[PDB]
RNA sequence: CGGGCCCCGAACGGCGGCCCGACAAUAAAAACAAAUGGAGUAAGAAUGAUCAGAA
C-alpha cells in the first residue's frame, strides 16, 4: 500500500475544531500534507496536533496568518527540506518536502490569487519560477510527488459552467496553459484522471450553502507526480465531507511502497 | 510511396513553422513546434530539443489551419 | 481496407474513430495512406494507422 | 497462414456471432463479415472497421470446430 | 530463425500443459495450447477463443516442461 | 545486431538479470536461451516471453 | 532509414557521450548516455549496461543542448 | 588565521539559523548547525550526519544572519 | 580532534552499519574497523580501505549522542 | 606566505566591485566581497552567502582594478 | 606523519600478493596487485607498473580479506 | 620552489601566452602577470587570480626554455 | 530595442581603407563590434590611437610579418575575455584567427589564406582548410554558442558566384573548396546569415581590380557569417552595399535581435 | 573480453586490418539529498427546404 491525503484546512485551527485531527487520526494513511497551517511552528508543536503514530514536520510562513504549510509521516523521513530560493517561496515557506528511499515527497500551496490583482501578479511571479525550477527538475533520479493545492483547473472536465469562469481568476487562460505545458510537455502526469477519467469531481467550492447545494467546486488539488511512478497508481477519491475543509480531502493510493 | 501523405504534410507543417501538439499514445500531450521528420523520427523544438519516435505518436494537432 | 476507407472518404460520411488509447476522435476522412489518416475536424487533426483501433461511422455503407 | 484464415473463414460462413476484445481490453461484439490480412469488419447495428494490430482475442459465443 | 519458438509450443501443445498467458494488459489466459502458427495460437478454453501473437506478451506454463 | 551479444553474454555468465516488460511489470531470473523471436528465461518457471512486447534487460550485477 | 535522421542524431549523441533521459512508453525514465546503437535497441551505460528497445521509447530528451 | 570562520559558524550554531550546505560536487544539504571544528562540522538535521570541511563548498544560512 | 575523535570512537564502539557516501558519489556500506588521521577501514562482507580525503560524509544508521 | 593573496583580495574588498566567483564544478557566483580571512570569503549578496577557499577556483572581478 | 593502520595493511596486502581493487576518486577501477607503497604514491604492480598517487585514490578494495595485527 | 617558480618567473619576463587549465578541464588563456605561493595572475581584460590547487597544467603557446 | 549590429570588413590593408574613410565610416556607423579583417598591419601599428576608435576597445592579433596577414576586433563593451590562438602553425604563426568571449555568444575573426597568389598559397589553404575542419569537429562539443566573421575565399553554391562556369577554374569555385564548404556548412551544422535571410542572387562580396567585373558585377561571396545552428532562427537582416566599397571586398553588415551582455 | 571505425561478399549478410574501452582538455550550467491483479471500464453538433443503396 501507499496512501497520500491532501487537506489544505485553510488554518489547522478551524480544522482542529472541524475534527479533521480525528479523522486523519483515524484515517489510517501513510503521509498527511495539509496546507495553510495559518500559525507558527511552535504552535504546530502543540502535541494535539501531533497525530499518533505519525511525524510531525512543519514550516511557517514569515507571518503566521499569510500560510504556512505541514507534513505528518508515519516512518522517518530520509530528509526534511523547506524552500525553492525565490522570495515568494522562502519568505512564506509554501514550500516543504520530504525525502524518502527512491521517492521524495513535497507540500505545495500556490497563492490563491483571487482576492486581488497583486495576489494574481504573484501568481503569475511563483508559477514562472516554479516551471524553471522543475525544467531544473527534469534529469534529477529521485522520483517526486509534488502533492499541492495549485488554484488552478487543467480542463473544463475539471470543473462545470467554464464559460462563467473563464474571466474569473482560476481558470484564466494563462494558468491553464502553464498547467498544460508543466504536465504534457515535461511528461508529468496526474494519479486521478489517469486512474479514473470521470467528471463532476472537486475539492474547493465556497462555503456558501448555495453553491454546496448546486455543487459549484472548482479542482484545485492535483498529485503532481514524477512519471516514474504514473504506472503505480491504485485508484483515487474525493470524499465529499460535511464542511471539515474548503479543500475536500484528496486521498489516493499508490502500488509502490515506501522504504526508510 | 510509404508517406506519399504524410511527407507533404509534415514538409508543409516544418516550412510554414506552425505549433503544433502531438499527442502520444500515452496520452501525454507535446506542444512545441516540428523542427525535422524523417520515416520514423521527428524533432520537436521547445524548451528543450525533443525527439519523439512517430510508432508512439497518436495524433497531432496544428493550432492553426494549413 | 483499401475500398472500404476510400467509399468512407469519398462519401462524405460522418466517421468517429476510437485510438488505441480509448480517444474517441470524431471528424470526417479528408486523404488516407497506407500509414497515415487525415481526419479533417476544424483543423487538420492527422491519425497514424497503427494507433487506430476501430471505425465507427454514422451510418453504413 | 494456415490456422488464421481457415478459422476467421469458418466464423464467417457459419455467422457465429463472436465477441472481439481490444487490447485496451474493450468489450466488442458482433458477427465476422469479412476478413482482410490487416483488418476486419464487425457489423454490430453499425458497421465498424477494427484493426487487427488492435485485437487481443476472439471469443465466439459458440463453440466452433475447424475442418 | 524461428528455430526456437516452434519446439518450445509444439512440446507444449503436446504435453497439454497449462499455460497462463499473461497479455500486455495484465489479464490472466489459464488454458491449454491446441494449436499455434504465424500471428496466432489456439488456446483450449470452453470457448476456445483464438488469440493473435503481437497482444501476447508471456506464456508460463504451471507446470515447469522439459526442452 | 548488438542484442545477441547481449543475451549469449548473460546466458554465458548465467547473470541474475531483471527484464521489465511493455506493461512495467519487473521480471527476474537467468537467460537461458534466446533467437529473433522469444526468449527463454531460466526462471522457476521459465517463462517464454515474445521479443515484441519487451522494454529493457539490466543485470543486476555489473 | 531511406532517409535516416535517427543515424546522425543517435551519432552526435554517442560521439559527444551526452547525458541523455531516454522516456519509455510505459513512463519510466532511463537516465545515461548512448553507448551504441543497431535497428531495435540502445546501449545506455549507467553502470551497468541496459538493452533498451527501440519500440518501446517514447521521446529522446537530451539534457545537453547538442549542436547540429 | 581562520579567525572569522570560527566566529561566523558560532554564531550560526548558537541561534540555530537554518544552513543549507553545498557539497563540491553540487549537492545540496539542509537543517541547522550541530558543531563544527577542524576540517570535520556536525550538521543539525532529521540525521546528524558527519560532513568533512574539505568537502564543502558553501554555507547559505535560510535566512541571512548578523556575524 | 575534539570532536572529531569521540565520534569516530563512538561509532567504532557501538559497529553500527553506516553508509558512507564518496565525493564522486558512490555509495558504501558496512561497519566501521578503524580510523586513522587519513584512513578508515569499512569493513562490508570484505575489508576495504577508504581515505579521508575522498569522503563526502557519514551517515550513521541509527541516532548517535556524543559522550 | 600569501603575500600576493591579500593585497588583491583587500582592494576588491575596498572597491566593492561586483565579482564573480568560479567554483570548481564550473558554477558561477556572484556578489560582492564583504570579508574574507585564509580559508573563507564572505558575499555581501542578499544570501549573504560563505564561500571556503578550498572550493574556489577564479576571482574574476567585473572591472579592471589598480594594484596598490 | 607516524599512523598505525595505512603502513601494516599496505604491507600485509603485498606481502599476501592479494589481487587488489584500487578505486580513483574520478571512479575508475584500477586492478592490480601492491609493489610498494609511500607517504605520496602507491605503485600498482599489473604487468605495467602504474604509480598512483595516494590523493587520486578513493578506496583499497582487495579481492579477499587479509588479518589485522 | 625548485622548479616552478623559475619556470613561472622565466613565462613572465617574455610574458608569453600561456595556457592555464584548471582540475575540471577548462582552459585558460592569457599572460601570467604575476605568481605566489597559492595564486597567479593571469592578466586578459581583466585582472582574474586563479589558485595553485585548482590549476592542473601550464601550458605555453610557443617554446620556451628555462 | 535589442538589436546587436556585427560589421566584418576584409580591407586587404587597413591603411587604405583608413585612406578611403573606413574608420570614420565605422564611428559614425553604429556597430556593436566590428569584425575587419586582413590588417596588414602590425599590433603595434594598430596600437595608433588614429585606428583606435572611442567608444570601443581594440583587439588584435598580427602575425609574424604585418604585411602578410594580421587581424583586429573591435567592441564597444569591454568582452568577456579574448583569444588570439588556434593551435596550428599556419594559423598562430599568421594571426589568422582572433576569438572574443560574450555571455553565451563568440564573436570570432577568422581571415583563411587567399589561395589566388601562388600554388603555394594553394596548397596552405588546403592544410589551412582540414586543420581548421578539424578544429571545428572538436569545437562542436562545446555547449556555448559560436560566431564567426570569416572572409572565406571560397563560393559555397552557383547563386554565390557569377558565371561559375568560367570560376570553377580561378581558386574559389573548386571543387575540394566547394566539399569542404558545403561540409562545413553542411554535416557540421554551422548555418550562413545571408544565406538564411535572403535567398536572392547578385549578392557578392569580392570583385577582381579591374572596373569592369565591378560594372558587370563579376564577383564572389567570398565573406560569410558563418553561425552555430543555435542563433540561425534569430537572425534578422543582412545587406552587401556595393557602393561604399573599400576594397576588393564589400562591407557585411548583419543585425541580430540577440542580446550579448 | 566488446564497443566504435575502415576492409569484403550477394535493402540483405558478415570477415580481416586496426584504435580505444580514463575525451591533448566545455571561458566555466546560484548548486543530480547522495548512481504479472488477472478472463477484459468505450451519456446528448440551437435543427441537409427534404438521402430508396443490389452476388
Amino acid at each position: 500500500a501507499m496512501r497520500i491525503i491532501s487537506v489544505n484546512v485553510n488554518g489547522i485551527q478551524a480544522a482542529a475544531e472541524r475534527g479533521l485531527l480525528s479523522w486523519l487520526q483515524a484515517q489510517n494513511a501513510d503521509v498527511i500534507c495539509l496546507q495553510d497551517t495559518r500559525a507558527s511552528a511552535f504552535d504546530l508543536d502543540d502535541p494535539s496536533f501531533q497525530l499518533d503514530g505519525y511525524f510531525l514536520y512543519a514550516c511557517d510562513a514569515e507571518l503566521p496568518e499569510q500560510g504556512g504549510v505541514a507534513l505528518y509521516s508515519r516512518l522517518q523521513p530520509k530528509a526534511v527540506i523547506s524552500g525553492l530560493g525565490f522570495e515568494t517561496a522562502d519568505r512564506y515557506g509554501r514550500y516543504l518536502q520530504a525525502d524518502f528511499d527512491k521517492v521524495s515527497i513535497a507540500t505545495l500551496l500556490l497563492p490563491s490569487g483571487q482576492s486581488g490583482d497583486e495576489s494574481l501578479n504573484q501568481k503569475f511571479k511563483f508559477m514562472d519560477d516554479f516551471t524553471h525550477y522543475l525544467s531544473k527538475q527534469r534529469r534529477k533520479r529521485r522520483e517526486y510527488i509534488y502533492c499541492g493545492s495549485l488554484y488552478v483547473a487543467h480542463q473544463k472536465m475539471d470543473v462545470k459552467n467554464w464559460r462563467e469562469c473563464q474571466q474569473m481568476p482560476g481558470f484564466l487562460a494563462p494558468e491553464r496553459a502553464w498547467l498544460d505545458e508543466v504536465f504534457g510537455n515535461l511528461g508529468y502526469a496526474d494519479a486521478l484522471r489517469e486512474v479514473s477519467r470521470e467528471g463532476d469531481q472537486f475539492s474547493w467550492w465556497p462555503d456558501s450553502e448555495q453553491a454546496e447545494m448546486l455543487n459549484l467546486g472548482w479542482r484545485f488539488d492535483y498529485q503532481v507526480l514524477t512519471p516514474g511512478l504514473r504506472r503505480f497508481v491504485r485508484n483515487a477519491k474525493l470524499p465529499r465531507q460535511p464542511r471539515f475543509s474548503q479543500h475536500a480531502p484528496l486521498i489516493v493510493d499508490y502500488d509502490w511502497q515506501l522504504s526508510i | 510511396k510509404g508517406h506519399s501523405l504524410q511527407d507533404p504534410y509534415l514538409n508543409t507543417l516544418r516550412k510554414e513553422r506552425v505549433p503544433v501538439s502531438i499527442y502520444l499514445v500515452n496520452g501525454i500531450k507535446l506542444q512545441g513546434q516540428i523542427e525535422s521528420f524523417d520515416q520514423f523520427v521527428i524533432l520537436l523544438k521547445n524548451t528543450v530539443s525533443q525527439m519523439v519516435y512517430k510508432h508512439a505518436i497518436s495524433t497531432v494537432v496544428p493550432s492553426r489551419p494549413v
